[PDB]
């Protein structure tokens, strides 16, 4: 910069954005009933 | 008369940093004549 004896006449500001995002996960699994009853196993579901 | 001294003033858009300085003089003035015949003017060149 330089302010001579007379003056007169610059400076600006700025601001920027951040932008997130929520994403759904998820899933699953299924059993039948006789894999509970005839298991080698008794805690599977355990 | 006015004066603004340099400083918060002259701060102005024009001047933001506001470095000059301001005096001013105003008056007003008027006469009459009432008896331009009481007034004599004589006219001459002098060496």
């Amino acid at each position: 910069p330089a302010l001579t004896e007379n003056g007169g006449r610059r400076v600006g500001f700025t601001r920027i954005q951040l932008i997130g995002s929520i994403k759904k996960f998820g899933f699953f699994y299924e059993w039948t009933q006789e894999a509970m009853d005839f298991d080698t196993d008794e805690e599977l579901d355990s | 008369t006015y004066t603004k001294k340099p400083g918060i003033e002259t701060v102005s858009y024009a001047d933001p940093y506001g470095e000059m300085g301001l005096t001013s003089i105003k008056w007003y003035y008027g006469s009459l004549i009432l008896r331009p015949e009481w007034i004599a003017l004589f006219k001459t060149v002098a060496a």
